[PDB]
């Protein structure tokens, strides 16, 4: 997974301009990534939910019972 | 007043001497007041508060009874 989301970043103009031999001279590239994980039981001390959360810039939970309630997004 | 017993009905009566008994009457007011004070500190720490600590997150025991993971 490390190598995986560890390409999504954000590039400087100097990055960008080396890369195209001075095509792109002015701007920055980025690239953004947004993982899914489904967890059980709302169990996010397994392996893999664990691995990824060590990772990733932060996290976005949504739980059931606040679905239910009618709270939408949860 | 009877030929043999006094009897006194007072609406507030207090045993000490001087016109200024609201200076003793105080006492009892405070002491008085104090403890009703103490007691709605008491009903509200200790029962209201623990009362709906243990009944909070019990849910998130009972879900997970069957698992094996």
């Amino acid at each position: 997974h490390s190598r995986l989301l560890e390409r999504a970043s954000r590039v400087s103009a100097e990055y960008v301009e080396k890369f195209t031999n001075g095509a792109v001279t002015g701007k920055t590239g980025s690239l953004t990534a947004l993982p899914i994980i489904e967890t059980q039981a709302g169990d996010v001390s397994a392996f893999v939910p664990t691995n990824v959360i060590s990772i990733t810039d932060g996290q976005i939970f949504l739980e059931t019972s606040l679905f239910n309630a009618g709270i939408r997004p949860a | 007043v009877q030929p043999h017993v006094v009897t006194v009905l007072a609406d507030t009566a207090i045993r000490a001497d001087n016109l200024d008994e609201a200076a003793i009457l105080e006492a009892r007011k405070n002491a008085e007041q104090l403890l009703a004070n103490q007691k709605s500190d008491l009903d509200s720490a200790a029962a209201l508060a623990a009362l709906a600590e243990t009944a909070a997150q019990l849910e998130t025991i009972r879900k997970i009874k069957n698992r094996a993971q």
